[PDB]
Order: C-alpha cells, then structure tokens, then sequence
DNA sequence: TTTTTTTCAGACACCACTGC
RNA sequence: AGUGGUGUCUG
C-alpha cells in the first residue's frame, strides 16, 4: 500500500494550527476552472514557515505559520477535493497532525487514522509579483465595524456581481452598492488614514470572505491606485495576507 | 538538461520568439505591424492546416502582448511574463481545449471572470484552441464577449476547420490563414533542427521528409522522430525510404505501361510482386498519377520532362507518342478515384486492384 | 371471471357487483364510460367513498393496504381504484397485485383500468385468483370496418339522426380517436337542439384530428388505397411518429410481400400463407396485394425504402416524410419515376 | 494479449525508443486486425509502468507489473468501446484527460492506450488533441488503428506511427499450419482473403465463419448458373455482414482476374465457383456487382443503426436486375 | 507609430445616431416614422445576417426612446441618458445576451422584475440580443409579457436566423429584416473611415476588401483592420491582395483564354509565373472557375457582370460572345472535377496542371493533337 | 376584420393592402394585426399598397418555390433576381436547393394522386396544384435530376452562391 | 393472432432528498 | 445551493 517510502517533507504540526492555515484561505481556491494548477492550494515551505496560497485568479489568500522544525523549501498544489476532505476530517485538536509530502502524494495522519491523496502536475505561479509592491496607502478600522458596514451594503448589492466602489478621503471611507435595479445602498465608515481621494471598484462576497478569514479587531488595507490590487490583512499579525484584485466596472 | 526528460522534437522547438517561426510571413508582419503601430484587435483567429503553426503563433503574440519591455514586436526571455507564459504558468495566459470544453456551462462560467482585472499582466489574454469544436450555444454565448470584451482582455482562436465557426464568430475576429510549408522551407526547418540537434543526416531524406509531410511542418517533425528511432539517430535516405513508402526502382512506370497496353496478367503479376515487395498503395498510386501528369505535359509541349527521369525518359516520349491524350486523362482520373477511395476498401491491395480493374477495361 | 362488452355491462352490474372489476383496452373513451358506470352502480349500492391510484414503481403500497384493510369512520362500504401502467402488470407488481387480491373483502369493490393485458404472457396467479368471482371487461377501439356502426349506435343512444355521409364523414376525421368522437357528437348536440344531423352540418363542425398506427399505413398499402394511405402518413407526420418505426413497419410486410412473390411461381399462394404463419384476415388483403403490380414494385420499393433507411440513419436532418410519401404513392398501383427512386 | 512472432523485432525498434527517453509519447501503431497490435501495445506498457524494469521486459516482481497483472493499476488506463457499443465516446477520453492532470498515484509513469482509434467519435478524437500534442511529464500514450488515413488528420499529425507488416506469405503459411491443420490451399485463400493478416484468418478458421462462407459458395453455386442471386440473403444476413461481404466481392475479384488471365487469384481452394463466375458473368457485370458489393459493405459497416436486411435485399435485387440485359451499369464517380 | 489607438474600427465606428447608419433603410425608416408618430410598439425584432447593424440599431433606438428631450427619432448627444446608452451602463437599457440566459429560471427571473418602473429614463428597454438561444420554455415563458408588458418596457429582440423563433412570438413582436450590404456602401464606409484615421488608401484596394467582405460591414471592418497591420498602416492594392490570397482578374483571365483559345504553352507559362508569385494553387482553380461562372452569366444577360471588375469588362464580354454556352459548361465542369480531386492529386501544381491538360484535351473546337 | 379595425382606427388604407396583408398571415389574426402596425410605421400614419408590398418583400422568405415558378418558366431575369434577393437576406444556399428539391418532389407526388397535399403547406396549395397541372412530369424529373447534381457539387465551387447560380443556369438551359 | 425505433453529443426542464 | 433520475428535443 504505502509505496512511498522517501517524502520531500515532514511536519509534527498542531490540528488547531492547520485548521487556521486552511481556514484561511480555503474559500480562495478555484472550483473546476480550466488552469488545472489553480484548483487546488499550494502549502510552500521555508524556514520554519509553511504557507497556504489559494487563487482563481480575481483574488489570492497567502497565510503563513511557524513551525520551530526547519524545513527546505518546498511547494505542493492539494487539489480542491483532497484539501476539502482533509480538513472534514480535521478534527479533535488535542491530537497533533502528522504532515508527509513526496513528489506524488501526500499523506496526513490524523489522530490514529492515514489520509492519502495525490498532487497537481502543474506548477503553481509566484505569489510575490500578485502581491503589490509598492503600498503607499495604509489605512486601519475595526474589523467587524468594516465587516458589518459591508454586509449592510451587500444587502442592495448586484446578485450577479456582488460589486462595490470604495472610496477612501482623510480618515473616512465610503462603501456604495447598487443593482441592476438601481436600489442604491451607501455605508460610511470612521477609518484612521492619511494619503488622497481614490475609487475603487471590487467584488463584495470576496471582501466579506477576507474579513470572516481574519478573526481580529484591527484590519490594515494597503492600497497603491485605483486599477492595481488591494492587500488586507490584520493589524495585529502579518502572518496572512490577502489579494483583491478589483473590478473594472 | 531537459527539464524532466527529452520533450519530442515537435514540442521542443516551438517557436520560442519571433523570427524563429518557419514562413508565414504574412501573419508575422501583420502581427509585428500591429504590436508595433498599437493597431491591437482583441480577437486573432489564427486558421490553418494541421502543424503550420497556430497556436505556436499565438503564443508568441500572447508573450509579446503583456511583456514587461511593453507592448514589443519581439519579446524577449529572462523576464517573468514570458518567461512563465512558455512554462504553462502564467495566469493571465488562459488556454482552453475547446474539443474538451465543449458544453455552454464552461463557456458560460468563463465568461463569468472576464469582467475581473488581470492577475500582472496587462492583458487577460484567453487563447481557445481547436475552436470549431465548441457546442453551437457555446459559439453563440462568446459572441457578445468577442463582440466587446473589457480594455484589458485579448482573444486568440485558433481552428483548423474555419468553415465550421458561425459566421458570426469568423466576423469578430482578425481571421489568419496560416498558410502551408512548401518543400524548400520545410526542409530549410529541418536542415536547421538537424544541424543544431547535432545529428547527421543526409539531403536526399531531407526533401523525402518535405515532400511527404505535406506542407506541415508537425508531421515532418514526427516522420524525422520516426526516421531517428528507425535509422538509429541518422535521418539517412535508405532509413527514410524503407520506413515511408517510395518507389526508387521504375516499376511503377512498368506497371503503368502494362496498364497503358490494357494488358492483364502482366498488371496483375506486377501487382503481386509489389505486394511481395511490401509496396506503399498510396505511394504507388501518387507515382502514377504524377507519371501521368508528366506524359500529358510532354503530350501538349515536348522536352518538358525534367531532366531528374531522363534515365526514363525517352519511355514517356514513346507514350506521348502513341497513347490520345483523352486515355491518359481517362487513366488519370481513375487512379485517382483509385486514390480517393483507397481508405473505404475492404484492403488497400484490394483497392489498387479495383482500381486497376477498372482503369484496364476501357477499350477492348 | 365474467368476459363482457360494453353493451352488457349494466345488465351485469344490474345483476350484482363482484369482489373486483378489470376494465382494459387501448380505447380512452370505453374505458371512461365503464368506469363511470361502474361507480355510479356501485355508488346506488352504497359505495361512497372513492380512491385513486396510479400502479407507478415510485407508488406507495402501503396507503392501499391501510386503506383496504381498515374502514372509515363515515361511508364504510368503499371503492378503490388503479391505473395500470403503459406496459402492464409489470414483474414486480404481480406480486402487490396477489397480496391485494388476498388483501381484499366483501366491503371493497376494485377497479382496475389499463390498457390490453397480453394473456398469453401473463395469467394465473392474479388472473385466475381474481378470475374466482371478477369481471373482465373488453373495451378496444372499434376499427374501421366495424366504427360506422358503433357511431350509429352511440347516435341512436344520444337521440340524434345519423345519415351515412355524416357517418362516414366522423369516421374519416376521428379514427383511433372515439374520446374527440363521442366529444364531437356532444358539440353537434349542443350546436343544434333539433337532433337531426346531415352533410353539411357534421362537415363545418369537424377536425381531422384521427390517430392511426403504423400497422395502418402498411394495411392501407395493402389494400393499394393511395388517399387513405396519404391520410395515415400526414396524421403520423403531425402526431409526431418516429419515421423510423414506420420504415421497419413497412419494411416487415414488404419483405414478406418480396419472399411471396418470389416463391409463387412454385407453390400456390395459400401454402406460402401458411408457410409464413400469417392470418386469415391478412391473409386476404396480402393475396390482394401480391396480385397488383408485383416483380417491379417489390424490387423499385425495397430500393426507395433501403434510400429512406440510409438518408434517415446517416444525418440527423430527417426530412424522410416525403420520401415515405413516394413509397405510400408505389405500392399503391401509381409507378413512380426513376429519378426519385434511384436519386 | 497473445504473442505472435512477427511482432519480436519490431517490439525491439519501438522499445529502444523508449529506453532512451527518446520515444515519442503518442505512438500510432498501424497493424491488421489480428496482427498483434493489441498485444505489442500491452508489453510496451508492462515495460513502461514497471517500477524496476529489467532489460527490455516486464520483470514481473514490483508493484507496478504485479498490479497490471491483476488488472487494476491507478496509472493504467485504457479507453475501450462501451459493452454493446461499437463506438468510443467523448466522455471518457474527457475522463481520462482530466484524471491525466493528478500526478501518478504510484510515482511512476502514465500509460493511455486507446483500443482501436478508428472507433473513436469526432468530438472523442478531437478532445484527445491538445493531450496528445502537449501531455504532463512522464506520459505515454497509444493507439491502433486498421488503417491511418481514416483517423483525422490532425489525430494522427501529433503520433509518431509505427506500421506492423504482415509477415511473408510463405512464413503465414507455415505459421497457420502450426497452429491449426487444414489443406494449404485453405490457408493459402484464409490468409489473403485476411489482407495477409495471420491473426485474421486463425480467428476465421476458429469461429463458424469458415462454414457460412462455405454455405455462401454453396449457395453461389446455385446462385450463378440459375440467376437466383436473392437466395445469397440467407446466407449472407448475418451479425458478421461485412465479412461475408467482402468474401463474396472477393469472388467477383477473383472471376474478374480470371477474365484477364491473372497469374493468381485469392479463392485459390475454389476454382470452380470463380469458372462459374467468369464464365457465366459478363466482366462488365461482375465489376458493376463487384463495386455495388464493396459499396454496400462499406455502407454497413459505416453508417451505425442500419438495417442489415434491407441493404442485403437491396443489393441482391439490384444484381439480378443488372444481369438482365438492355440496363445500364454504375460507373464510379468523384 | 501612433500612440495606443487600439480602439479598432469594428467597435470605434459603432454608429451612434440614425444618421450614421449606411443604409438599412427599410428599417431605418419604419423606426424613424414609427418614434415620429409615437407608434412604438412593445416588442420587436431585428433579424438579419451577421454584422448589418442589428445590435446597432438597437442601440439607436434605446438612445431615441431614453433622450432627455420629447420622444425623438434623432437621438441627441449632450443628453446625459445617451451619454450613458453610448458609453454602455446605463440604468435602464438592460442588454440581455441571451445566450448567456437560455434557462428558464433566468426568463422568470427577468419577468418578475419586469413591473418595476425604470429608475432614471422612461423606459425600461429590454435588449435581447441572439434570442434565438432561449429554450422553448424561455420563448414560452416571454409570451405573456410580449403580448402587453408594462407601459413602460420595450422588448427588443435581435436574433441571427428568425425562423427558429415559436411562430406565436413571431406573431407577438414586430419584424424588421436587415439585409446584407452592397459593395458599393461597404467601399464608402471605408473610405470613410480611412478618411477620418488618417490612413493614405488606394481604391483598388478597398473595392477588393467590399468585393470580400461578402455584404457584412463587420467582416469588411475586421478585413481593413487586419489591411491596415498587413502594412505599415496604409491601406494598397498590394497588401489587400496578398491578405486576401487572391489574383487580380486580369491573370486569371489570361490563363482562362489561354485554355480557351488552346494556347497550352501560354497556359504552362502562366501557370509557371503564379507559381512565383507564391499563390495558392486551389487558389487558381476558385478564380478561373468564377471567371467561367462570371461569362456563362454574362451569356445568360449583359447586366450580370459588376463594376468591381470593370477592368477586364470588355474581354468578358468577347470570351462571352466568342463561346458558346456548351463550352463554358464544359470548361466549368472540367474546373469543377479538378478542384473536386485536387486533394487527392500527387501535388496541388501538378493537379492544377493535370485539370487544365485535361481541360484542353477535351478541348471540342481545338482538341489536342492524337 | 383588417377593413374594420382600420376604418374605426381613422387608418387610410388601400384595398389591395388589406388582402396582401391577410394572405401574409398565415391565418393568424395577431399576425395581420401586427403587419398592419408595421404597415403603418412604414410609412406615415397610411396603409398604402406600395408600402405594403415593399414590406412583404422585404420580410418575404418564400424564395425557393418562386425560384421554381420561374426556372420552370424559363425566365433568367427572374430567377437572377430572386437569387439577388437570396443573397441579400442572408439564406443558406444549400439550404435553398433543399428547399427546391422538396419542393419539386412535392410537384411530383401531386401529379400522382391529388392527396400529396397534407396540411402542412395549406398557404401554397393553389400554386402547387398550377405547377403540377401545367408541367410534364418528364420536366419535373430533369430538373429535379439536375439540382441534384448541382447540389452534389455544391462545395466545390467558387462560392455557395455561384454554385446555386450555375446549377439554375443549367437547369434553365435544358429547356425541355 | 400482434405486429412498432439507430445514434453520439449537447441543452434544458422538472423533481426528489440533503444541507445548511 | 449538491446529487441523481426522467424525459424531451436539437443537430
Ligand atoms: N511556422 C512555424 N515555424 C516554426 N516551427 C513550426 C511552425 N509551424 C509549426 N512548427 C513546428 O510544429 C510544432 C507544432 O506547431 P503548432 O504551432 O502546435 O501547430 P498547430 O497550428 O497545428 O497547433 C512546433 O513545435 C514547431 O516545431
Ligand atoms: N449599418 C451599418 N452602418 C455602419 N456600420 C455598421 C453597420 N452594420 C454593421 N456595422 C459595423 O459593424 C460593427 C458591429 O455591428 P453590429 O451592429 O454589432 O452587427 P450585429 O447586427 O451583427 O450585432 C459596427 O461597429 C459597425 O462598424
Ligand atoms: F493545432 Be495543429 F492543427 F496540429
Ligand atoms: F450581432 Be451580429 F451577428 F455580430
Ligand atoms: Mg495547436
Ligand atoms: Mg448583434
Ligand atoms: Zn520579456
Ligand atoms: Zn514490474
Ligand atoms: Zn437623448
């Protein structure tokens, strides 16, 4: 049965952790898209970090955790059902997680029982250029004061492309949504922030996945123009980051 | 090193940049041209026989388009746009297998992301291939997207079969046509794969090669395979003849006069020992129907036959000579009936025969 | 059990009900009427309660079991009701249908409503255990020779004159359709209280609505009746027949009609008929048939029909009707051109 | 999967192809039914899956080869015609195409075969492009086919193809009467009524379909001199149409090289039906029947659902209306 | 060169008021007259061929409905409704692709927001465009609404083949067919057009791009597109005819008379020069074999030939009356069987060669010596 | 009802409109009733015949039996004209020598027995029964045979269009 | 007496039962 | 919403 006998890496990882790891950018991968290397995640390791990167292509979720064991520098693409059922059966946190990754397969042991699933062939692509570069806007709020404010706005929000603009002017942010039926719904929002007015058009079940995925109280948003991505993350941490590439619309 | 292991010549020697794809220098310039100018169209239908190139082209226009030099006739390498759409890893290169995508769910849910902005690059190019496969409401759901796509989306189709895409969909596009490989060209390709492979060879097998691939330069890539695996990695011409079906010998001039005198046994006989030779059917037919070509060009303007068969060639003058022009066509035309009916036979030797039969009995 | 017609069956229920009551034809009209009949005697003996059921695969049992075991707090002397499938009384409801025959009693009274049963495949067990002391009742569709005076009964029976123009005139229209019949003589009735129907009135008041089998076309060949075969095949054509199923229809009897023709020169066309065990009443008609115009119909046709097969079989565009309308216009005396045959 | 000789040497030429990592992933192989395509292929995949090959054949003791043999190996597929269907569809060449982009489960290579290509649907054959073009790293592919120029032309442009020879007629011979004991003349017209194909013509002799044949000749016996040419439907009706079909234009061929004096014809063991057949015929006639013969061959064989009876009944009515005189003869066309 | 004009001719040149529209006058009017006398039907449907101005069209009439001024059949452009329409996104000009909503559930849902007034214009036009995508169950489902909708929603439908449609909507909705657009208002659309890019053009070139755009000025405007990156954005009759792979009509009739007039020597020289000019040899057999059609219609009436090949008029006109038409349909049907069994010859050269030797053997004026 | 409605609607209307515009229905009074609107927008507030007709034409699709009307006929200006209109619409050509051939075939069938004619075609019954009653079944075969072969080598010519000009070119030169 | 149909591929449409 | 079945209609 277990013909695998050399494995790239090994982890002695905490459930409670890797629950975190792919809670946080589970809902991030492509369900059945044509790019066979995007449906699925890629857990990356380097140092005593391992990482979960998750994309479609419309937005990117890269969480980082320590381990404390040092490991080369690897990556692997779970596909979506694999990862999907991994993490069913990841439960009872008190027990640690057994992690074993080869070329071709990978292994969890969980509790006392073995889950087996096989890899993606494609190679992931490069997070980091995804990532923008050049952050110069930095704003904070509170994150379920910003959650809420959005959900209020998704209520009158397009059902086909849950779309909002997003304004940002000193120390005030302005979320505006509308349908095809012009039902308008305005929310305006008490932020700490220094830069210029700038509009922004993006998708509101991402956002609104980002913000469930970072369970903090502080939220930092690192904007550069209105046509390039927006990076979220928690103010509290940098281990996880997230990507929304906005709408042209 | 091949990154896992040697990858075929065909998949090797894609063309990696422009001025390294063989001919088509109609699309080329109008590619270069286009990048060039800013004349950018966001649907390209690159149409065209099997293996000329087309979706080599379009890839090379999706490397040039959202290059980070800018928007280059040339692209470059080492950078990491085109060093990753030629490694099947960029996101905003989008490739689909329209034989394999075929239902209106798939290109209903592609549509679904256009609207998004590209991952990096500057255009969210989407290349669909073998696109006449695609399902009527399929065709009909990309209409008002190549129609108008966002400022930021490039379309690239590409289909051996243009006639079969909706009239509306050809009308959206730039439509291609990638013209076929001549022999000289062809052969020209091959010279230089042969000679930067490092593998000798020999000159008579190179035009062998091009003649038989029938203007693509796919097939010349996977007969020359077959000819390395058969002559041991020498592309010699005795390796290339036995392997692809050629007659050296002018037996298929002795069977033709038989068959010119209507005389039977000796057709019939010639025919077995062929068989016993292990005769190409095709190739035997195609020799007939250009030995007969070359007696008709000599029937209307004598010494018209070329100077390669003068070892022959007072034969065919006899045949000028002697057989009306109308029987030549008449045998003509049912070899070549022969030749188009030869696959839908119950065997190939059984065809020929029919064939033959056929061609043997119109004066008696 | 009691074999009847519907003509009797009043004088039966007059005479008493019994455990149950199998109503079966292909005739929605008959089938109706009996039932109805059936529950408004039953309903006069104090059956007033009423049920339905369709014997389906998905249907639940258990609800006719309760029901017919166990009694009603209001009305306890019960009637049930089933619909039998297309198909019949499949393999797996044989058994359900024993289990309800011994599920039974005095109180119930059963309707059972379906279409033909093919004795020959099933009988016994619920046939017989039923056959004990039930009704069968027989309610096919009258076919043409028999229709004209079925209508002309049911015109007596509703009290309206019926000459043999307006007669022949509604079993053109309505054929295999005795529901739109019986309907078509109600709408007379209700357009004219006098009664009194002629020509002219059943003709403006009527639809060629019909509905014909393919075993009518290839009969109407038979018989070398170019209008009716006509009208058999554009009633097929706007019922949305499947060509394919008239193509080996016709191919059956035509094939046959071949092997006759070719053999008759040495035996007499009688020890062929037996030979071929085919039956007296097609026997009639194929002895008909295999007189008029044969030995180059029976070649020109199979010819035709094998280029209606091909065309039909090869792409998905249909357009066979017309090619089947060449047919129906060869085997019925009028020779065709070999343009169209050969094509 | 059984062995036949012929295939040896070339076995060689195509596994030393492979040895290198040189072979080309999408091999076509062109070979005759009963030639040992089907087997060849089968050995090139032991070889290939085989975690440890030794040589150049399967060393029966890993995991991969043990699992080949019982049947069931993750890493193994095969595309064959659904029970009761003659024909190859699209879903599972879609099916195997995307199980293709997992890794290999046993962390060797990825062998697809396709039974027979020529059973393959358009849309199935289509969708096997851009796989068999471009295929994940350490992917094999294979196929067979009776003859190339009927797959399409894009299929077969990404294979590199390798054709199967049937052996020396002589060697045929002697390989037919080692396995199975009949006259050589037998053999002789078994073989060459099988294009050459030893296997072909051993399937034939083994199964009834020698009998039939020899009630067609009986029934053509009687057929010929009389004109009585429907009399053929009962022997010719059969599920096994085609090969009945091609026997009986086989004949015509033979009477029609007999009227031309040909050295040798193919129904060697029946030399007085084919007198019977040139002598009574006229030439003209029997290439008309001949023709009609092939073409409604190729019309049963071609178009799926078609009524078998009705063809045979066509054609044996248009024959003998042929034989009768002042009618005119089909002349082939473009 | 220019700076990233990229914005090509095909969407560029979209026109944007009825004026601008090259000549679907039969629709044109009736909508004009229509919108004038307020007679604006519920529902209507543009049908016709691809790329002749339906969805255009459409558009127009959303603009002369939804102007900020009375109800007009001159759209304005200062209006901000039609500043919107023009620039897409508007409120109230629901664009349907109905081949992205086929389903039912779709159609429904569309009907249930049917009732709700328009927010900012004063209709709340519906554009369903390929309507001929909708299932039956759609097209069933639209009946009611397309009998009389609300007052304030229009149905526009425009749909590629019309006789695919339900008759029962056929009878709902008014009929408008589009037809294909003559050469002569496809060449005056692009020179226009050239005019007003700044790109030097030669006429020869843009008769030939209208003589191959086949009557649909999408196809001519994709066609000029790729002219324009064919050269260095100019438009000549070299660069359209290498695009378009064709010969100009005066050697191909030249290698049509040397056929006719038995000079087979002319017809290898000519046969020998195409092949130097790099021209595809089925290619030859098209154009030969229109040139026969073009004469044998000429025989049938004068009028047949068209100006786009004027040049070689007169010699048409002698092949015409030199020929009778028994040998025309020889020669065509000799053509005809050589393109037919073109794929099948040993090369396309030697096929082409072997069809006219074949051509000029059965030659019955001038047959080839025996 | 036409006359009506438009004489309540204060609609100046023609005659002969009225009758074209009820042949063009089909049978169906919606349908007159939405040509009658459209009459009237082509046009200002007029049903007037040229208008009408025009419309008709423009929205004709019936392009096949007229083609057969007048190739029978042996009328060239006709049938180039026709072909013109063809053209213009944007009909599949195959589809038009498809539409012929069913429609000879239909000629032919008639010619045999009366009872051909289904229900399916009851808006050109009477020019059915003018073609069979007038024309020898001998000229219905020749020119049934020759569309045929002209839709048999359909493919290979110039265009789809020439092909279908040719192959009525020869079934027009026949002349039998 | 019964006697009645090819096919591969694709697109919808409705209706369980689940699962929140 | 996911899954599975029935059934009908288009090439
Ligand atoms: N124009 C060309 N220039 C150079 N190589 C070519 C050209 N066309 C085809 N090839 C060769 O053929 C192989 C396959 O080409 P490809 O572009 O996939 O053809 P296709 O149009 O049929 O998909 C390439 O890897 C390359 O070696
Ligand atoms: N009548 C017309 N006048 C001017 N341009 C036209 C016309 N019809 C089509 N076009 C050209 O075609 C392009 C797209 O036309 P479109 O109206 O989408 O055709 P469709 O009816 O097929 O949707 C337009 O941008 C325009 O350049
Ligand atoms: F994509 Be090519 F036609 F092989
Ligand atoms: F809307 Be069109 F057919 F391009
Ligand atoms: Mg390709
Ligand atoms: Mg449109
Ligand atoms: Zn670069
Ligand atoms: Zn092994
Ligand atoms: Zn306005």
């Amino acid at each position: 049965n277990l013909d695998d006998w050399q494995s790239e890496v090994e982890f002695t990882l905490p459930q409670a952790t890797m629950k975190r790891l792919i809670e946080a950018t589970q809902f991030s991968m492509a369900h059945q898209d044509v790019r066979y290397y995007l449906n699925g995640m890629l857990f990356e390791t380097e140092g005593e970090e391992l990482r979960t990167v998750a994309t479609d292509g419309h937005r990117l979720a890269v969480c980082s955790m320590p381990i404390g064991q040092s490991l080369p520098s690897h990556s692997v693409i779970v596909p979506r059902k694999g990862v999907i059922e991994l993490m069913r059966m990841l439960d009872g946190g008190d027990n640690p997680l057994r992690v074993q990754i080869g070329s071709n397969n990978i292994r969890a042991h969980v509790g006392d029982f073995i889950f087996t699933s096989k890899l993606v062939d494609g190679r992931f692509p490069d997070y980091r250029r995804v990532l923008p570069k050049n952050p110069d806007k930095h704003l904070e709020a509170g994150c379920d004061l910003l959650k809420q404010a959005f959900a209020r706005a998704a209520i009158l929000s397009n059902e086909k492309f849950r779309g909002v603009r997003l304004y940002v002017s000193e120390n005030q942010l302005k979320i505006t949504a509308n349908n095809p039926e012009q039902e308008e719904a305005e929310e305006i929002l008490d932020v700490t922030y220094s830069g210029a007015e700038m509009e922004i058009g993006f998708n509101v079940s991402y956002v609104l996945d980002v913000l469930n995925a970072l369970k903090c109280e502080n939220v930092r948003m690192m904007l550069t123009d209105s046509v390039s991505s927006v990076q979220i993350e928690d103010a509290a941490s940098q281990s996880a980051a997230y990507v929304v590439m906005p709408m042209r619309l | 090193g091949p990154h896992m292991s040697y990858q075929v010549l065909a998949r090797k020697w894609r063309p990696q940049t422009f001025a390294d794809v063989v001919g088509q220098e109609h699309v080329l310039t109008a590619l270069a041209n286009g990048l060039s100018l800013g004349r950018i169209h966001h649907a390209y239908l690159f149409s065209g026989t099997r293996g000329v190139g087309k979706t080599s082209i379009a890839r090379l226009l999706a490397k040039g388009l959202n290059c980070e030099t800018g928007i280059t006739a040339t692209p470059c390498g080492v950078c990491d746009n085109c060093r990753e759409i030629e490694q099947g890893r960029f996101v905003d290169l989008i490739e689909i297998d329209a034989a394999s995508r075929t239902k209106v769910e798939d290109t209903r849910d592609l549509l679904d992301n256009v609207q998004y902005a590209p991952a990096r690059g500057r255009f969210k190019v989407y290349l669909i291939d073998e696109v006449h496969m695609l399902s009527r409401h399929s065709f009909n759901a990309l209409l008002k997207t190549l129609e108008e796509p966002p400022e930021h989306v490039k379309f690239l189709l590409a289909t051996t079969d243009p006639q079969k895409l909706p009239v509306t969909i050809l009308s959206r596009c730039l439509q291609f046509h990638l013209k076929a490989l001549d022999v000289e060209q062809i052969r020209h390709q091959l010279e230089h794969i042969l000679n930067e492979e490092h593998i000798a060879h020999e000159p008579r097998a190179l035009q062998l090669l091009a003649r038989a691939a029938e203007g693509s330069l796919r097939d010349a890539l996977s007969l020359t395979d077959q000819a390395i695996a058969s002559g041991d990695g020498q592309v010699s011409t005795q390796a290339v003849s036995a392997m692809l079906g050629t007659l050296d010998d002018d037996q298929a001039l002795s069977l033709v006069e038989a068959m010119v005198e209507a005389n039977g046994e000796r057709v019939m006989a010639l025919i077995n020992e062929a068989a016993a030779r292990g005769i190409e059917w095709e190739a035997l037919l195609v020799e007939m129907l250009g030995l007969l070509h070359r007696i008709a060009m000599v029937q209307l303007s004598p010494a018209a036959l070329g100077n390669d068969m003068a070892a022959i060639e007072l034969r065919m003058r006899e045949l000028a000579r002697t057989i009306p022009p109308t029987d030549i066509q008449l045998y003509y035309q049912t070899l070549l009936i022969g030749r188009k009916e030869l696959p839908y036979a119950p065997d190939r030797r059984m065809g020929v025969e029919m064939t033959l039969l056929r061609a043997l009995a119109f004066h008696p | 059990m009691i074999r009847l017609y519907p003509e009797q069956l009043r004088a039966q229920l007059n005479e008493g009900l019994r455990a149950a009551y199998l109503l079966l034809g292909n005739d929605p009209l008959l089938l109706q009427e009996s039932q109805d009949a059936v529950r408004q005697v039953a309903a006069a003996q104090g059956f007033e309660e009423h049920h339905t059921f369709s014997i389906d695969p998905n249907t639940d049992w258990n609800a006719i079991f309760s029901l017919c075991q166990a009694m009603s707090l209001f009305a306890s002397r019960q009637t049930l009701l089933l619909l039998l499938p297309e198909n019949g009384p499949n393999a797996a409801i044989n058994e359900q249908l024993l289990t309800l025959t011994g599920l039974l009693h005095d109180d119930l009274l059963l309707i059972v409503r379906g279409n033909k049963l093919s004795k020959a495949q099933e009988n016994a067990a619920w046939f017989t255990a039923l056959a004990n002391r039930s009704v069968q009742v027989t309610c096919q569709t009258p076919e043409q020779a028999q229709l004209p005076r079925w209508v002309a009964a049911r015109a007596k029976q509703l009290n309206l004159e019926l000459d043999d123009a307006a007669n022949q005139v509604l079993c053109y229209c309505y054929e295999g359709n005795l529901l739109a019949l019986a309907q078509a003589l109600e709408r007379l009735s209700l357009l004219w209280p006098d009664g009194k129907l002629t020509l002219p009135r059943v003709e403006q008041a009527v639809n060629d609505a019909a509905h014909f089998t393919p075993f009518h076309w290839v009969d109407a060949l038979l018989m070398g009746k170019s209008k009716r075969a006509l009208h058999i095949l554009q009633q097929l054509r706007l019922e949305g027949s499947e060509p394919v199923i008239l193509l080996r229809t016709l191919q059956r009897e035509l094939l046959l009609l071949v092997n006759l023709k070719r053999q008759s020169a040495h035996t007499p066309l009688r020890a062929l008929f037996d030979k071929h065990r085919v039956w007296q009443n097609r026997r009639g008609m194929m002895g008909e048939a295999l007189n008029r115009l044969s030995q180059t119909q029976l070649r020109q046709a199979v010819q035709l029909l094998t280029r209606t097969e091909l065309t039909l079989k090869q792409d998905y565009g249909q357009s066979v009707w017309a090619e089947l309308e060449g047919l129906s216009l060869l085997l019925c005396h009028k020779p065709l051109a070999d343009v169209f045959i050969d094509g | 999967m059984r062995w036949y000789p012929w295939l040896r040497p070339d076995f060689e030429k195509l596994v030393a192809s492979y040895q290198a990592g040189r072979g080309h992933h999408a091999l076509l192989i062109q070979a005759l039914p009963g030639m040992g395509d089907d087997a060849l292929i089968y050995a090139l995949s032991r070889y290939l899956l085989c975690q440890q090959p030794q040589g150049h054949k399967s060393c029966g003791h890993c995991r991969g080869c043990q699992l080949m043999q019982a049947g069931t190996h993750p890493d193994y597929y095969t595309l064959a015609p659904e029970k009761g269907k003659n024909t190859l569809g699209v879903d599972a060449v879609r099916e195997v195409t995307e199980k293709l982009n997992e890794h290999a489960r046993l962390g060797g290579a990825k062998v697809v075969w396709v039974t027979d290509a020529a059973l393959l649907t358009d849309a199935a054959a289509n969708a096997l492009l851009k796989t068999l073009e471009e295929p994940p790293a350490e992917t094999w592919f294979f196929l067979a086919t009776r003859e190339p120029e009927r797959l399409l032309a894009t299929l077969r442009s990404r294979c590199r193809l390798h054709y199967l020879a049937p052996p020396p007629e002589q060697y045929a011979v002697t390989w037919l009467s080692r396995e199975v004991t009949m006259s050589q003349d037998a053999l002789l017209a078994a073989l060459r009524l099988s294009a050459g194909s030893p296997g072909a013509a051993l399937a034939l002799f083994q199964g009834d379909n020698w009998q039939a044949r020899e009630t067609l000749c009986q029934a053509l016996a009687y057929s010929v001199p009389s004109g009585d040419w429907y009399s053929l439907l009962a022997a010719l009706n059969h599920e096994q149409a085609p090969a009945r079909l091609h026997w009986l234009a086989t004949l015509l061929m033979d009477a029609l090289k007999r009227h031309h004096g040909a050295a040798q014809v193919t129904n060697v063991d029946v030399p007085g039906l084919v007198a019977e057949l040139a002598n009574h015929l006229s030439p003209s006639r029997l290439q008309a029947i001949l023709g009609d013969v092939c073409h409604i061959r190729e019309q049963l064989m071609s178009v799926t659902g078609i009524n078998r009876e009705l063809l045979i009944t066509d054609l044996l009515l248009r024959i003998e209306h042929y034989l009768q005189p002042g009618v005119v003869l089909p002349v082939p066309h473009l």
